[PDB]
Order: structure tokens, then sequence, then C-alpha cells
RNA sequence: CCGACUUACCAACCCGAUGCAAACUGCGAAUACCGGAGAAUGUUAUCACGGGAGACACACGGCGGGUGCUAACGUCCGUCGUGAAGAGGGAAACAACCCAGACCGCCAGCUAAGGUCCCAAAGUCAUGGUUAAGUGGGAAACGAUGUGGGAAGGCCCAGACAGCCAGGAUGUUGGCUUAGAAGCAGCCAUCAUUUAAAGAAAGCGUAAUAGCUCACUGGUCGAGUCGGCCUGCGCGGAAGA
RNA sequence: UCCUCCUAAAGAGUAACGGAGGAGCACGAAGGUUGGCUAAUCCUGGUCGGACAUCAGGAGGUUAGUGCAAUGGCAUAAGCC
RNA sequence: CGAUGUCGGCUCAUCACAUCCUGGGGCUGAAGUAGGUCCCAAGGGUAUGGCUGUUCGCCAUUUAAAGUGGUACGCGAGCUG
């Protein structure tokens, strides 16, 4: 579909930057459904659908939407890869989640570099509000 | 096979097939097949191409045959001489001319109407095309 | 609002018109009201892209005749016979 | 290799190719569908 | 008796729309035919009478038709031209096709048809495109990413189109025929999560799924791409002593 | 052998073992004149009477009729007394 | 038609390919032998007997195969009747 409806998912991702918080990164080259049941049933186990991975990282698509919000994850678009926002609780644990469940047989996850909620790189970090 | 069910005179003449049509454009259904060369049409070769269209739209819709044999040809018998009088009648054709519309079809899809149309002009002789209905 | 842009027809008849359809265009008569009829010229193209659309026969048409606007509606119109061509348009000044 | 008049394709793997000035149509995986003019 | 009803069916009159007819015209030409006037031209070319014949086996081509197979160098009617009764040039040869009507002679010139590389006399003429089949220099229905164009249209630098990678999703042994029909057999039903998507599968593959896939759906990728239309020319179909 | 239409190319005419039909009569009235009149069909109502005899209206307008086959004509009637 | 001699048979052949075999190939619902269909290919070969005047055709038995047609339904100034 043309300019409306990709425009229309990006500006809906903009608004979920506006009451966003933290986020991560996740590139599965060899994903699979059966992960799709584990971080989104995760989601389901945070409030509901509402989370979105929109794994749209075209450097005209989702890093379209990057110059009104976030222009450090800029540099996140090259390679495939899938934002991941929050909103409940600030600085949640679904960061932790992609580091742990990427040792929990899911191959790869954009080895883990993060996003930006101190505008920092990869860190491992249980240093959440908890 | 189309036939009138009667007629003033048994035998009629050759004349020509001179001129364009009248009925070009659809007035009854939704898409039409038109005759674009010159020829005869048969009793027969209309009969098995309306069951061609009725097997391809698997008797679904409505068609319309806007043309009639109202012709008598006539052939002499086998191993005959010349003169002696006339044939007899054999079968019925109609003149057909250019632009004249040989089947219309109402309230079947188009992609299908075509193909439709398609297998009858693959058994009738003259060339034809698929047209639509406009608005005047 | 669909424009046409048209010609002035200088010679008229069989010929002029064959003429006329051979070079990529067609005639065409405006009447109606109580000014004296006008035969133009039109490109083929220019109006078979357009007719296809069932606004050109129910809705207005502009035409541009030597610099001014006329507005007319289509009433009626002759097709090729067995080709998706036009040869004569006949537009009623409304 | 049927030989024919008319030739064209039955299904989604034939590449219909001109070789020597003659029309050919190969399918990768049926072949019966193998047609010349 | 009278009937009350609908009903896998046919259909009169009339109305609305679409056609056809040599033996149907509420319509109606172009040509042709009768008569009058007028300028010009034509060796009175017109008519009447008298003397003398010859002939009444026509053919071909164009247009208008009947009978034939809308076959015949076939046959039968109307008009015109030619041969018959007409020589010459051209179509390689050719009574009828085209140009053109031989009083005679000339080793004079100008043209029409038709041609200008050689046979064989004339442009290896100039500019502009097409053809790659010897098409030209035998043919159809039909078929094809053959090219030379014209006008539009879809999708597309938030990334199209190909490729190149991951997934194509819970039941569901489906509502079912249940042998088994599991997403792909006939009914169906076609939700619902998870979604980034995905028919409660479009196919091969099947006992049937699995499987391999298809739309898809993300990732990669860096400018076009896809199909219809209108056409110029070309290919196959195209087998004989 | 004779008559009507088409083929018969809008003057006449024009062929085939061409396509469709008729004639070898009749009437002293079925002729002439004068005077008068207009149907075919359908609908409604009415005893026997029925789809259709006869009778009243209405619609219709020559879709009837011509002594006969067809064609061309016929209301001022060529039709009907 | 001021004559082009005719069916069949014997001898004698020749050309063509829409090929009967041999040759090569594609598909196969081609496991193999044996097969079916189609394309190219005429270099060579392509039967003996009973019946009938018969070509044709029926039957017996072979053959790798017992081809299709043209040559004035080939060939009587070669034969036969
Ligand atoms: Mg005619
Ligand atoms: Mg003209
Ligand atoms: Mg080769
Ligand atoms: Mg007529
Ligand atoms: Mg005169
Ligand atoms: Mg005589
Ligand atoms: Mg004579
Ligand atoms: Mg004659
Ligand atoms: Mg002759
Ligand atoms: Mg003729
Ligand atoms: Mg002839
Ligand atoms: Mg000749
Ligand atoms: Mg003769
Ligand atoms: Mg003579
Ligand atoms: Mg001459
Ligand atoms: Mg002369
Ligand atoms: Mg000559
Ligand atoms: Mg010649
Ligand atoms: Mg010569
Ligand atoms: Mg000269
Ligand atoms: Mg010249
Ligand atoms: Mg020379
Ligand atoms: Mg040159
Ligand atoms: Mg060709
Ligand atoms: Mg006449
Ligand atoms: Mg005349
Ligand atoms: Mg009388
Ligand atoms: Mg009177
Ligand atoms: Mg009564
Ligand atoms: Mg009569
Ligand atoms: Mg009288
Ligand atoms: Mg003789
Ligand atoms: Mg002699
Ligand atoms: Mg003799
Ligand atoms: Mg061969
Ligand atoms: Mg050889
Ligand atoms: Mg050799
Ligand atoms: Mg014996
Ligand atoms: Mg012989
Ligand atoms: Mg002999
Ligand atoms: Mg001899
Ligand atoms: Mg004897
Ligand atoms: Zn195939």
């Amino acid at each position: 579909a043309l300019n409306l409806q990709d425009k229309q998912a990006i500006v809906a991702e903009v608004s979920e930057v506006a009451k966003g918080a933290l986020s991560a990164v996740v590139a599965d080259s060899r994903g699979v459904t059966v992960d799709k049941m584990t971080e989104l049933r995760k989601a389901g186990r945070e409030a509901g659908v509402y989370m979105r991975v929109v794994r749209n990282t075209l450097l005209r698509r989702a890093v379209e939407g990057t110059p009104f919000e976030c222009l450090k994850d800029a540099f996140v678009g090259p390679t495939l890869i899938a934002y991941s926002m929050e909103h409940p609780g600030a600085a949640a644990r679904l960061f932790k989640e992609f580091a742990k469940a990427n040792a929990k047989f899911e191959v790869k996850a954009a080895a883990f570099e993060g996003e930006l909620i101190p505008a920092s790189q990869i860190d491992r970090l249980a240093t959440l509000p908890t | 096979m189309l036939q009138p069910k009667r007629t003033k005179f048994r035998k009629m003449h050759k004349g020509r097939n001179r001129g364009l049509a009248q009925g070009t454009d659809v007035s009854f259904g939704s898409f039409g097949l038109k005759a674009v060369g010159r020829g005869r049409l048969t009793a027969r070769q209309i009969e098995a191409a309306r069951r061609a269209m009725t097997r391809a739209v698997k008797r679904q819709g409505k068609i319309w045959i806007r043309v009639f044999p109202d012709k008598p040809i006539t052939e002499k018998p086998l191993a005959v001489r010349m003169g002696k009088g006339k044939g007899n009648v054999e079968y019925w054709v109609a003149l057909i001319q250019p632009g004249k519309v040989l089947y219309e079809m109402d309230g079947v899809p188009e992609e299908l109407a075509r193909e439709a149309f398609k297998l009858a002009a693959a058994k009738l002789p003259i060339k034809t095309t698929f047209v639509t209905k406009t608005v005047m | 609002m669909f424009t046409i842009n048209a010609e002035v027809r200088k010679e008229q008849g069989k010929g002029a018109s064959r003429r006329l359809r051979a070079a990529n265009k067609f005639p065409a008569i405006i009447y109606g009201g109580k000014e004296a009829p006008l035969a133009i010229e039109l490109d083929h193209d220019k109006v078979m892209n357009m007719q296809a659309k069932a606004e050109f026969y129910s809705e207005v048409l502009t035409i541009v005749v030597d610099g001014k606007e006329i507005k007319v509606k289509a009433q009626d119109v002759q097709r090729h016979p067995y080709k998706p061509k036009l040869q004569h348009i006949d537009f009623v000044r409304a | 290799m049927k030989v024919r008049a008319s030739v064209k394709k039955l299904c989604r793997n034939c590449k219909i190719v001109k070789r020597d000035g003659v029309i050919r149509v190969i399918c990768s995986a049926e072949p019966k569908h193998k047609q010349r003019q």
C-alpha cells in the first residue's frame, strides 16, 4: 500500500515514542514463531497488544520516523533491526529479556546493543527499577 | 439448432454481404462479443458457441443471442449435373457484418466472461473481440 | 472539470472527415441555444482517454476554441463499428 | 517433445524460448509439457 | 355444481428495447432515361427511300446479379472495353491484362505504361526511417518476452522489480465422506490468537497429513519495473512426384 | 399457348431444365344510369344459443370486400342495396 | 471422332515422403523383453501359393518388412487377349 499506509504505521510508531521509554534491539535472521510466543507472550505478560516489535528498519521507513524522535537511533538503522518501545513501568525488564532470551535458544539478537535511556550502547544492565 | 418455424418461401437467392452492421452497442447485458470480420454463421456454430460459454460460466448468469439464422442456404445432391432446377435446402445461415455483436452476457464477472467468450470465439469461424457496455 | 481544446473545421465533407480521422483527430459539432452551430476538430487520444469515465457523459465540458471558454454537455456520440475509436460527437451548449 | 502449431504455458515452471528461429516451450518440473513449433 | 390455491413448464394481445427479407415499404439517392433553351465543336456525324451484302457458334476483363460450393479458362442476363477484325511497347514466354490505334521512308528528337547492378538501354541518385526472414521472390484459422513506434495506466529512492535470507502462523484426529481425508476431497465453516505476517491454505505430495511449497510476512537490495492497448514490418503453421 | 411478382442493375425491355402461383371460364345480370349506404375484428348486455347465427350499443378505421390466381388501384368509392 | 487403342496380367523401371523394415531421437500411465505416439531421415530392401479375368479382397505359410501414391488409373510401333 502507498504513502498513506507506510506513513500511517510510521506516525503510529512516533506516537508510541511520545509515551515510550526504554528500548532494545533484536535481529532474528533465523527466528521462529515459537519465539513469537516468548517475547510477545511476554508482551501479554506485561499488559497487552500495544507493544510493537515493528520490524521495519528501512533507512527511509523506521529511520524516517527518527528525525522527530530520538535521532541517536539513526545509527541503529543498518542491517535487520526491530525497535522495542515500552510504556508501563519506566525502564522495565523488557530489555534484559532480549539478552536472556537470546541465550534461551534464539540463535541471535542484534548483538543486544540496546537503545536509549542514558543515550548509551551495548550494556547488560540489571540496573533497572525493581 | 435455431430455425424459423415458418417462412413465406422455402428457397431464397444468394445476395451479398456488403456494408456494416446496426446492432453495434451492447443494449441488453453488460459484456458482449463483437465480430470484426465478415462471413456467415450457421445454426450449428452458434449452438456450439452457446454450449461452450454455458459450460464456461457453469450455467450462471444470463446470456442473449442477438443473431438468428434466417437465410435458407441450399445445396445440390452429390454426383448430379448442373441445372435441372434448384437444390434442396439443407441448413440455415445468418449473415454477419463487421460491428455486429453475436452474444451478450450479464451477471458474470469480467475475468470469467473474457474466457467464456474466448471459448466461443475459438469455435466460431469469424474473428471477434470482447466489449463492454458504455454510457451512451 | 473536463477541459478540451478544439479547432475549427475549414473544410467539411466525407473526405475532410476521413483525413481528420486518419490524422489522429476527429470532427465534432456543437449546437443548441440560439447561436449558429460550430464545427470543431478534436484530438483522438486526448478524448478517448477522457470519455472512458462515466462523468464525461454526465458533467459539463469546458471547450477552448479561439482562446475562449464554452460550456457544453455531451448529447450524442458515434463510435467505430469494430474498433475502440470515435468518429463524431454532438454537444449541446449548456 | 510434442510438435504442434500453438505453443503456450501449462504450468508456472514453463519458460518459452526461441532457438534457431523455432519457438520451444520447456517446463522445469514436467517433461510432458515440452512443446515445439 | 361451483370452485380455493401454487407452479420443475409453455404462451396469445399490448407496451419498452435489438435484428433480418428478391417476391415488405409510412423513407429515399447517386447514375441512368424523356423533353425544352443556350454558346462552342464534330467532313450531316441525323433521318427517309432505293440497290447490294454479310451475320444470328462469340470469348475474356471490370461493374451489377441468378444457378453452382459467394468452385471452375463453368453456365445464364444488363452496361463498357479488347480480341474476333488491331499491328507496337510492358507483365520472363502469353489472342481478351496496362499503355497505346501501324499511309511510306529517315543511323532525327520528346514521352505513357514499365523500368535505370549484369544478361538488357537507363541513378550502384540525395535525405529519411523499417526488415535480418532471402521477408521481397505462393497462403489461413491460431500461437509467440521477434523487433520499429504511438497514447495512456499500475507499482515505485519511507526502496519498487528480480534475486539473496529468516519465518507462511493454536486448536483441526476439523463443521465433515470419516477407511483417511489434518491447510490442499465434496459439504462446509471460514473464527481466533500470535502478529512482522500468514486461506482455520492456491498447488505438487499424499491413506491423510507431514513434506516441498504459494500468496504472504519481515530482513537484504539500490533504479526503474509490470501488464494491457493502438500499430509498421517479420516467424512458425508450410507435405509430391 | 396466354396472365401476376422477383431475379430485372429506380424510363421501356431484358435469359436459364430459375424461384413462387394461375388460365382454355362466367354474367340479359355480376352490364348502363339514377337514388342511398359504409366494413374486417374485438368488448359489453340479452331466451333457448354454444368460441362463433340474430339483436343493442362502444372501441377500432379498410388491418374487410373485389366472381376467380397474383400485382397495381378503388371512400367522388371500382365495395354494398 | 479426315482415330490420342482402353481393364487386368508378364518383362522393364523411375521419381516423391504423409516411411513397412533398417538408422538416430523426444514423451510415455516406458521396472526389462515386447510395446503406443511424435520429429528427422528415401541409402538400400520391400514374399511364395489356393479362389477369381479381376486391380482390390478372403485364406495357408514365411519374412527384419511383405509401404503409400504418380508416371495417358506407367509401359500392346515390348508381349498377352
Ligand atoms: Mg444487391
Ligand atoms: Mg469518396
Ligand atoms: Mg539444432
Ligand atoms: Mg426491395
Ligand atoms: Mg438532353
Ligand atoms: Mg440460329
Ligand atoms: Mg445464338
Ligand atoms: Mg453471349
Ligand atoms: Mg465462357
Ligand atoms: Mg461476375
Ligand atoms: Mg467464373
Ligand atoms: Mg489464360
Ligand atoms: Mg460454353
Ligand atoms: Mg470468325
Ligand atoms: Mg495487341
Ligand atoms: Mg478497336
Ligand atoms: Mg505484345
Ligand atoms: Mg506472367
Ligand atoms: Mg516480349
Ligand atoms: Mg528522353
Ligand atoms: Mg513515370
Ligand atoms: Mg546497362
Ligand atoms: Mg546509393
Ligand atoms: Mg507467415
Ligand atoms: Mg425496368
Ligand atoms: Mg435501368
Ligand atoms: Mg360487376
Ligand atoms: Mg353512385
Ligand atoms: Mg352472444
Ligand atoms: Mg385477389
Ligand atoms: Mg358497377
Ligand atoms: Mg476421338
Ligand atoms: Mg490425323
Ligand atoms: Mg479405338
Ligand atoms: Mg519425414
Ligand atoms: Mg538422394
Ligand atoms: Mg553415402
Ligand atoms: Mg490345383
Ligand atoms: Mg494404363
Ligand atoms: Mg495394356
Ligand atoms: Mg505409340
Ligand atoms: Mg475373349
Ligand atoms: Zn510443467
